[PDB]
């Protein structure tokens, strides 16, 4: 064992002799590929994302470069990995909202949207004719009882709801710096939250953004619909880091 | 078919056979055999041909060679699945 | 109507802790009687009878039917089947075919195998359920069955009283029905026994 | 890395790559280069239309199609995929006007074809496209717009793209310009003129300049360059290519 | 190394169709004689023993009273095209009210020559293709006719020809002794000549099969008397 | 798909289908089960696999399926292949209930899932069903039988077999013990004792090791009965103590 | 459902799941066939003597309709398959057609399933091999054979599974007219050929007997017994006294 | 475009051996341990949900799920296969419940799920689920206590464990446990294996107990096993 | 090795092997060559022979009354598509009462052939066609790849040898648009002429020509129908 391989384990989703998935795996290291960082930390009465907005030309419409989507006018998420299969899993997870209010007839949660997302992939996992997705989805929004909600989805199947969470290159440091800075117990007002955010970005990346190099998805209580920040609030929030 | 026939010609040329027996006969009934098996049956003949007491081979000679080698060894051949270079 | 063409009644009643269930015994065409011992109780356990009234052909292929998947589920679990689960199962079997649905409205009567405690009820034809304390009753003339077990029918009775009753309901609602009777049987189920009973009854 | 980890789309590598997507991609790579440019009036696109035989027709295997009245196409790579990339693209702005009454918005075609494209690429029953396409069109309502889509199935909005072998080169070239002040009327001289350019006369023979408008002077309506402006543009391209 | 059944060899070929044609080669020899006075068939029969009665050898069929087919390799995969043509003939003179013409019942049966592949398709669709080469042959408006097919689908019209294990051998021989002008008794001589030829054991009444299809007569298998009356004249 | 298929429903050059083969070597593995057929009935007797000081007991049986009001079987080989196999033979036989409105025949419910294991072996490309079963019953056409089914969906009808690991030993020391004509449930109990004590790994033989059923005819209607651990402890006290007896005599 | 081609061709032009199918024929037990003037005899090699066996169960001979019974020699399962198929279809042919069954028409329906079995996707070739025995409406005695690739022809007298060859050789000396003159002789003819491969015994050899319009006759053990008997009292007062 | 591979990869060795199988259980025990026991008025099940950080939310997604009202679950191995089954498990009890108008049987439940289960062992294209599943039940008076493994085969258990030193866990269960014991003593034994393993100051959020009386199956709050770890 | 077999399959290098050695079928036919003028479409193959006691194969095909083909490649794969060809042109005239044109009826081929070349177990046609036609555009000659791909050409040859053809219509491009159609079928005959070696020419035997115009539906000359175009040919000693 300890790295063992037998027949297709390695090709296919299929049991690798220590019970491994290959695949799965090499899925997660699909993320990756994509070479950027997404931050997402909840707050006492909203949710914030931010991400690297990496427009490495000017012959780019740099407002279609977006890893930002709207799910549902008060359900937002930030994609992670590979371009295509993140833009394939938003339609799907769009689909899924629309079906719930139209079956239902109450806004989905997204804690359901979530798991939803996350059974489908699990599909992928365990039928051989498909290759996973190598993407990872975070979803934001407010919910009627629970409050603000951070979740998160992977290409295997699983799903969880977090106080903060990154994803991309520099997850495992961005995790290290914010279960640092949630240990102490502060005022989680909004610009606490997205102060937090970005610099948990900048100091994991060593940048300082400029306002036109980052991205950041908004959802308040007082307003849950899903507001993404123009460049001018960006650069607003930005040189108030500047000050302490 | 032209080929074999020298096959034959040439490996049964050298012994003690039947000068009536053609061997073109024989090569039809040899589609795609090398030109070794060929030569298992121009020396199969020989145990045939003493296992009784004889001093020459005849048709049936070849025919059961061809048919004991040919066919019975068949199962190996190894020569349609070298054919496609496995 | 259609209940009619083959005509036929049967009624099951409630005791102390006994329960019985009776039926005629004609099968007819219309007007002619081809048989005088149709049957049109089956035994779903022990101590559990269902009733069919209705279109003979119903009466034999939902009877059959039930059988079926009440094997399957006496096999499956490892228990004979509870009363109320039954009625659900009728109604299930019936409702399937909601718009071509099997002319039979069936009656149940039977003891719970783990307590005692009598059951019985009855199903419309697309199987709607309904459970009473004191009797129920299907066919031709219901009607004429409703009359005589409101009169009759008192609640704590024993054995032999819940005979006489259903037996005289049966007798005098189906001697006033062209085309029920030829004969009436009557099992009456308690805990320990089953009693199966032919009355002397008129035949025209 | 080709150790059984290439021959399938529904393959991940155990880097997390998909490798018959990359060789779909290196399909567009050999194929002849085509640009597309968009101005603040319309969007441009040129075509470097090698001839393999001078047995061939003037404006055999066009690679500029009409996918809908105001959507103009320009493809790279194996021809087949993109003639049926164009009929699925085709198909898309059919079925959004018959459903929902209005001529399809360029961002939500490319979105649909792009994720129809993505679609080929999670499989081991199907192959991954090997075509890149253009797609260019221009609204009152919207404004120019020109997306790009690759055999993975990513969908980008561009100023100014490049396809085929001379990709960078022309990009070099194209970042040169200030497309986004000047008229189609002007970018025309200037697409033929970056065509030119990027040409490789020595290991690529004679060629064949394609040149697509779509624009406020073509009331949306995607169309063909005239032969006069087309010869206008080459002339001014010949001679900018001596200096 | 596994391919499929539809794959192509860089020289340019389907590998199954190339096997089938290999197939062929282990049948049993056929003759057939195109003739203005009509067409003859002959197949040896390949009996293993004395033992095996004769009569249930049939490796020439009737497909309709003008046309008949003679058939080479494996048998049971030809009784599926035979019937398929049967089948074809009818239901052209069912909807036209007039016989198939040779050639269009000999297109209809090459229309199953590649219809084999796995995926994408029917559960009882085939898995590999015919390993038959026919010979039909048969008398229309144009006269008689000779047809010749092969498992890659590919039909020809023939004026003789031979088909089996000892092709080659008689193809020459064929060749050798073939004129456009021939009656049906030099055509008949012939192929029964070149079939003792090529044939391993003695040619006799119980050993061979013949039939001929005439302008004015309907197919025609040769009884055994008929036969002898022949192999007489050697 | 062409690399990923294992083909399973193939020739082996020999001549033989390699799953099924194997497929009987799973069955080797699996407890000792074995049947014997007599005038007044017919009896199954199992190793119990599920031993262990855990386990809760909470079926009638854990080797033997009721199948029919008539009919009944044990199993050996994977046990869910076996819940599979068993609910389909329970679906014929009501199947043929619904159709005759009488019970079937034991040797038409044997046929009618070998079809079904058959039919696995010749096209579909899955698994075959790595299951034995042994079958015991009784209609008005046969009497008492005793049946047996591979996984080729293959069967036959015995007066005594056995199935499961050490197979081949009980079959011969059947050989030896039984008695054509002359076989009653008692004796067969006793034989059934017998073969599973020297066939079992764990000799002494608890009851806890052991699962026995009997079929036989009672007052027309058909009763299958496991018996309780008491009898089978009587049983076992029995043969130890005719042990004892025969080994004196030297 | 499982569409993959099992049996295709061998660059030879072989098709090797039909020898392998026929493979598993040869490991069969034996059993032989011949054909008398109005009785016909198969006869079955190893019955598996295990003795707790109730040889009812595992008989090799079956019959399709009152006119005609087949054994067979392969894989028993495949054998049930194709022989309950084969009865379905002899009572269709009377459904459809108030005439009977001929031999050689079930004989044509068997082997026209077993060829379909060669060629259809996903499935193997049945690997056994027949001897049908009939008597046609007419009165004429018929034996056919089949095989795993659909083939079939008449026979006189024929023996399939282990050991057919010699019984075959032994079959195509002794079968004479003399021989089959009585019903006494041909069933004399089959427990002498099948005494050439068995295990020695005569508890080892199945025969079955048709006759006339008469329905199937299977030999109990006894007479079996008593022929092998005269048998060896034949060979001991016709070749003891003598040699 | 797609359809399904359609041949098992599922199969049998020369041995005898499905080998997917025992690789499946192989991924079974791989996974956080999980302890149910059967005690005379009820059924405890536990298991270690253990996260990475502190950044996970504890209160957001659940190892020991209801089936129904009278039915309870918890698994160990793979998380997702485990989603799948609970789905599966919950639509199989509402459909008896449609047909039956009676709550489902445990015994029939887990026959079902088990099926289920089964399947993916032999219908094409798939692999076999990495979950061995737990499941308490309450019908009848009596408490019951099943287990399903990757193969589709189960088992009732009066106690046991299941995923990583599932066989210590499982050693520790028969001798420090017996019958007779009330469903808090049950409870209290359940925690005691699961800090035979817990590697951790077991928290009243490291762990997740459910339990099953005859009043109906239900997860233990956060604060009652905050009160039952405090001893 | 291991990128040859599949269709599904991208080579590392950016190419399709299964349709490359499709491709090559169309090589392995007799060679056929197909030239415009401004008003005429002309097909000229050369047909072949197994045995000398064997006809030729046929290598023109009719389709529609303004539409023939010339085949090079599996003759069954040729037939599938002039069957698909024909039925398209009959669902043409049936619903628009109008002749399909040329340039529709050779883009549906593509559509039709590309299909094939993307599934897993499918493979792609092997054959190659040259499609003549006349529309309301005129006449056109039309060349058809396995890969799926088509061309609008001003002449073309393909098949075994066709590299010749190719080069001597190459170098009489400038003169076919103001031919005559006697004219137009000697420079086909010519073209296919220059893929034979000395020892063996065109003859009423092994010729097929094929004409369709403005005014002059679709024809296939054959036998001694072809001996008045060859007949009218000055020999080539080089």
């Amino acid at each position: 064992s300890r790295g063992s391989s037998a027949g297709f384990d390695r090709h296919i989703t299929i049991f690798s002799p220590e019970g491994r998935l290959y695949q799965v795996e090499y899925a997660f290291k699909a993320i990756n590929q994509g070479g950027l960082t997404s931050v997402a930390v909840r707050g006492k009465d909203c949710a914030v994302i931010v991400t690297q907005k990496k427009v490495p030309d000017k012959l780019l419409d740099s407002s279609t470069v977006t890893h930002l989507f709207k799910i549902t006018e008060n359900i937002g998420c930030v994609m992670t990995g590979m371009t295509a299969d993140s833009r394939s899993q938003v339609q799907r997870a769009r689909y899924e909202a629309a079906n719930w209010k139209y079956k239902y007839g109450y806004e989905i949660p997204v804690d359901m949207l979530c798991k939803r997302i996350a059974d489908i992939s699990q599909v992928y996992t365990q039928n051989a004719e498909m290759r996973p997705l190598g993407c990872c989805m975070i979803l934001i929004g407010i919910d009627e009882e629970q409050g603000p909600q951070v979740y998160k989805c992977d290409p295997a199947g699983y799903y969880c709801g977090f106080k903060a969470t990154a994803a991309g290159v520099k997850q495992t440091e961005s995790t290290s710096f914010l279960e640092k800075k949630v240990k102490k117990k502060f005022d989680w007002t909004f610009e606490q939250t997205v102060e937090t955010a970005i610099t948990c970005l900048s100091t994991v990346l060593s940048i300082d953004f400029k306002p036109s190099e980052i991205e950041v998805g908004v959802v308040t209580v007082e307003n849950p619909k899903f507001r993404i920040l123009t460049e001018a609030e960006i650069d607003a929030h930005l040189v108030a880091l500047a000050e302490r | 078919l032209e080929g074999r026939t020298h096959i034959f010609k040439i490996h049964a040329r050298s012994m003690s056979v039947e000068r009536d027996i053609r061997f073109e006969l024989l090569a039809r009934l040899c589609p795609n055999s090398t030109g070794a098996e060929i030569r298992s049956v121009c020396t199969e003949a020989g145990m045939f041909a003493i296992r009784a007491r004889r001093k020459i081979a005849t048709e049936k000679d070849f025919l059961e060679a061809v048919n004991k080698v040919i066919k019975s060894y068949a199962k190996f051949s190894a020569t349609p699945r070298y054919m496609t270079y496995n | 109507s259609i209940m009619s063409y083959n005509g036929g009644a049967v009624m099951a009643m409630k005791g102390k802790n006994c329960v019985a269930i009776a039926a005629d015994r004609r099968f007819g065409i219309q007007a002619q009687m081809v048989t005088t011992d149709f049957q049109k109780i089956f035994p779903m356990g022990d101590r559990l009878y269902i009733g069919l009234a209705g279109l003979a052909t119903d009466v034999q292929t939902v009877a059959q039917r039930l059988k079926f998947r009440l094997n399957l589920y006496e096999l499956k679990e490892g228990r004979q089947i509870k009363p109320y689960t039954l009625m659900s199962m009728v109604a299930n079997l019936l409702y399937e075919k909601r718009f071509g649905p099997y002319y039979t409205e069936p009656v149940i009567a039977g003891l719970d195998p783990k307590t005692f405690k009598p059951f019985i009820c009855s199903l419309d034809l697309i199987g709607c359920p309904m459970v009473t304390d004191d009797f129920v009753v299907s066919g031709t003339c219901a009607e004429q069955m409703y009359g005589m077990c409101e009169s009759l029918w008192e609640p704590n009775m024993d054995p032999d009283h819940l005979f006489e009753t259903i037996s005289q309901a049966m007798l005098n609602a189906v001697d006033r029905d062209a085309v029920s009777g030829m004969g009436v049987i009557v099992h009456i189920i308690e805990k320990d026994k089953i009693t199966t009973r032919t009355l002397k009854a008129r035949m025209d | 890395i080709g150790t059984g980890y290439d021959l399938s789309a529904s393959t991940f590598s155990p880097d997390g790559r998909v490798f018959q997507v990359e060789y779909a991609m290196k399909a567009v790579e050999n194929s002849s280069t085509a640009i597309g440019i968009r101005c603040k009036d319309g969007v441009v696109f040129g075509v470097e239309k090698l001839v393999l035989s001078k047995l061939y027709e003037e404006g055999s295997n066009k690679r500029l199609f009409n996918v809908d009245r105001h959507v103009g196409m320009a493809v790279a790579g194996l021809l087949a995929d993109a003639r049926s990339l164009a009929d699925i693209a085709r198909e898309e702005a059919s079925n959004f006007r018959s459903n929902f009454g209005y001529n399809i918005p360029l961002k939500h075609l490319a979105d649909r074809v792009a994720m129809y494209v993505h679609a080929y690429t999670l499989y081991s029953a199907v192959r991954p496209f090997g075509c890149s396409f253009m797609l260019g069109s221009y609204s009152v309502n919207d404004g120019a717009q020109l997306y790009m889509i690759d055999p993975s199935g990513v969908s980008y909005g561009y100023w100014g793209c490049a396809i085929g072998k001379a990709r960078q080169a022309a990009k070099t070239e194209i970042e040169k310009l200030q497309m986004k002040e000047m008229t189609c009327r002007d970018i025309v001289k200037e697409v033929a003129k970056i065509i030119y350019i990027v040409h490789d006369e020595v290991k690529d023979k004679a060629f064949e300049l394609e040149l697509s408008w779509v624009g406020e002077l073509t009331n949306g309506r995607h169309e063909i360059v005239p032969k006069d402006i087309r010869e206008e543009a080459e002339k001014y391209a010949k001679e900018s290519l001596k200096e | 190394y596994d391919r499929g059944v539809n794959t192509f060899s860089p020289e340019g070929r389907l590998f199954q169709v190339e096997y089938a044609i290999e197939a062929i080669k282990l049948g049993s020899t056929a003759i057939g004689i195109q003739t203005s006075e009509g067409v003859c068939l002959a197949v040896e029969k390949r009996i293993t023993s004395p033992l095996m009665e004769p009569s249930s050898i049939e490796k020439i069929v009737e497909i309709d009273a003008h046309i008949g087919c003679a058939m080479s390799g494996l048998i049971a995969d030809a009784k599926t095209l035979i019937d398929k043509a049967r089948v074809e003939t009818q239901n052209h003179w069912f909807t036209y009210n007039e016989t198939m013409t040779v050639e269009s019942v000999t297109q209809a049966v090459s229309n199953l020559a590649l219809q084999f592949g796995e995926e994408d398709a029917d559960p009882g669709a085939m898995s590999r293709p015919f390993g038959v080469a026919l010979l039909f042959g048969g008398v229309d408006e144009k006269g008689p006719q000779l047809f010749h097919m092969d498992p890659s689908g590919t039909f020809v019209q023939c004026d003789a020809r031979a088909i089996g294990s000892a092709s080659e051998g008689a193809q020459s021989s064929l060749q050798e002794v073939y004129h456009k002008s021939m009656t049906l008794k030099e055509a008949i001589k012939s192929s029964l000549i070149i079939l003792k030829q090529v044939m391993e054991e003695k040619l006799n009444a119980t050993n061979i099969e013949l039939a001929t299809v005439q302008p004015g007569q309907n197919f025609h298998m040769f009884t055994k008397e008929e036969l002898e009356e022949v192999i007489k004249d050697i | 798909s062409r690399r990923y298929d294992s083909r399973t429903t193939i020739f082996s050059p020999e001549g033989r289908l390699y799953q099924v083969e194997y497929a009987m070597e799973a069955i080797g593995h699996a407890g000792t089960c074995l049947g014997i057929l007599a005038n007044d009935g017919v009896l199954l007797a199992a190793e119990r696999r599920n031993i262990h000081k855990l386990l809760d007991e909470v079926f009638f049986s854990e080797k033997i399926y009721k199948l029919n009001e008539d009919m009944a079987c044990s199993v050996a080989g994977i046990t869910s292949d076996a819940n599979v196999l068993t609910n389909e033979l329970r679906l014929i036989a009501q199947r043929y209930l619904l159709q005759y409105q009488e019970p079937i025949p034991c040797e038409q419910l044997v046929t009618a899932l070998c079809d079904i294991k058959q039919a696995y072996t010749q096209f579909g490309g899955k698994r075959p069903f790595g299951v034995s079963l042994l079958y015991i019953g009784w209609d008005k056409h046969y009497g008492f039988q005793l049946y047996q089914s591979d996984p080729s969906g293959n069967y036959g009808g015995w007066k005594a077999t056995c199935i499961g690991n050490n197979s081949a030993a009980a079959v011969s020391m059947l050989k030896q013990d039984y008695k054509e004509g002359e076989m009653t449930l008692k004796s067969a109990l006793a034989l059934a004792i017998k073969v599973l004590n020297k066939t079992m790994d764990v000799s002494k033989l608890s009851a806890e090791k052991v699962e026995i059923a009997t079929l036989t005819r009672e007052n027309g209607k058909t009763v299958i009965r496991v018996l309780k651990q008491k009898e089978v402890e009587q049983l076992i006290k029995k043969h130890e103590e005719e042990e004892a007896k025969a080994e004196r005599e030297k | 459902s499982y569409d993959r081609a099992i049996t295709v061709f061998s660059p030879d032009g072989h098709l090797f799941q039909v020898e392998y199918a026929q493979e598993a024929v040869k490991k069969g037990s034996t059993a032989v066939g011949v054909r008398g003037r109005d009785i016909v005899v198969l006869g079955v090699e190893k019955k598996s003597v295990a003795k707790l066996q109730d040889e009812r169960t595992v008989r090799k001979i079956c019959a399709l309709d009152d006119n005609v019974c087949m054994a067979f020699a392969g894989l028993t399962a495949d054998a049930r398959i194709v022989i309950n198929r084969a009865r379905v279809e002899c009572q269709s042919h009377r459904l459809t057609v108030e005439d009977p069954v001929t031999v050689e028409y079930i004989t044509r329906y068997i082997a026209s399933l077993k060829q379909r079995y060669t060629q259809s996707n996903g499935r193997r070739p049945f690997g056994i091999s027949a001897l049908i025995v009939g008597f046609d409406f007419d009165g004429t005695p018929r034996l056919y054979q089949t095989d795993p690739s659909g083939t079939y022809h008449a026979w006189k007298a024929n023996a399939i599974g282990r050991g057919a060859k010699s019984v075959r050789e032994f079959l195509e000396k002794n079968y004479t007219d003399e021989a089959i003159e009585t019903d006494d002789l041909t069933i004399k003819l089959v427990i002498k050929a099948l005494l050439e491969v068995v295990q020695s015994g005569g508890k080892n050899i199945e025969l079955a007997v048709m006759r006339r319009d008469q329905s199937l006759k299977i030999l109990n053990p006894e007479e079996i017994e008593k022929y092998v008997a005269e048998i060896e009292k034949e060979k001991e007062e016709n070749e003891k006294k003598k040699q | 475009a797609e359809r399904g591979y359609s041949f098992s990869l599922t199969t049998f060795s020369p041995s005898g051996k499905l080998v997917q199988i025992e690789y499946a259980l192989a991924a079974v025990a791989g996974g956080a341990p999980s302890v149910g026991i059967k005690a005379a008025n009820g059924v405890v099940l536990a298991t270690e949900k253990k996260q990475k950080s502190i950044l996970y939310d504890e209160r957001s997604v659940h190892k020991v799920e209801p089936i129904t009202k009278h039915i309870g679950l918890v698994y160990s191995g793979m998380g997702p296969d485990y989603r799948v089954l609970v789905h599966r498990a919950r639509k199989l009890a509402q459909q008896y419940y449609l047909v039956y108008q009676e709550p489902i049987p445990t015994a029939q439940l887990v026959q079902r799920v088990a099926s289920v289960m089964q399947e993916y062992t032999q219908s094409g294209g798939v692999r076999p689920f990495g979950v061995s599943l737990l499941i308490c039940g309450w019908n009848e008076g009596r408490p019951y206590l099943f287990q399903s493994d990757p193969s589709g085969a189960y088992f009732a258990w009066k106690a046991t464990a299941m995923g990583k030193n599932y066989v210590n866990g499982k050693t520790f269960l028969e001798k420090r446990y017996n019958e007779d014991l009330e469903l808090e003593d049950a409870i209290h034994t359940a925690i005691l294996t699961l800090k035979e393993s817990f590697e951790g100051q077991m928290t009243e959020d490291n762990i997740e107990v459910g339990i099953c009386n005859e009043a109906g199956f239900r997860r233990l709050t956060p604060t009652e096993v905050k009160d039952y770890l405090a001893a | 090795n291991q990128y040859d077999n599949d269709v599904t399959v991208w080579s590392p290098q950016g190419r399709i092997h299964q349709i490359e050695y499709a491709m090559e079928a169309v090589k392995q036919g007799s060679a056929t060559v197909g030239l415009k003028s401004k008003t005429h479409a002309v097909l000229v193959a050369l047909k072949r022979a197994q045995s000398e006691l064997a006809a030729h194969q046929k290598k023109i095909l009719h389709v529609d009354n303004h539409i023939g083909i010339s085949i090079a490649g599996l003759t069954a794969d040729a037939r599938l598509l002039c069957n698909f060809m024909r039925q398209e042109c009959l669902d043409s005239r049936f619903v628009f009462d109008r002749p399909l044109p040329v340039s529709r009826l050779v883009s549906l081929i593509g559509s039709k052939t590309q299909i094939p070349t993307q599934r897993y177990g499918r493979r792609p046609y092997g054959v190659g066609l040259l499609i003549a036609g006349y529309d309301d555009m005129g006449p056109h000659i039309f060349q058809t790849c396995p890969s799926a791909n088509y061309f609008d050409c001003r002449a073309m040859s393909i098949g075994a040898r066709s590299q010749s053809a190719r080069t001597y219509l190459e170098r009489h491009m400038s003169e076919f648009m103001e031919c005559n159609l006697n004219e137009l079928v000697k420079h086909g005959l010519r073209a296919l002429r220059e893929t034979l070696p000395a020892e063996q020419d065109l003859t009423t035997k092994n010729v097929s020509i094929g004409i369709v115009g403005k005014d002059l539906e679709f024809t296939i000359y054959d036998d001694d129908d072809v001996s008045p175009f060859l007949e009218g040919l000055e020999e080539r000693p080089q």
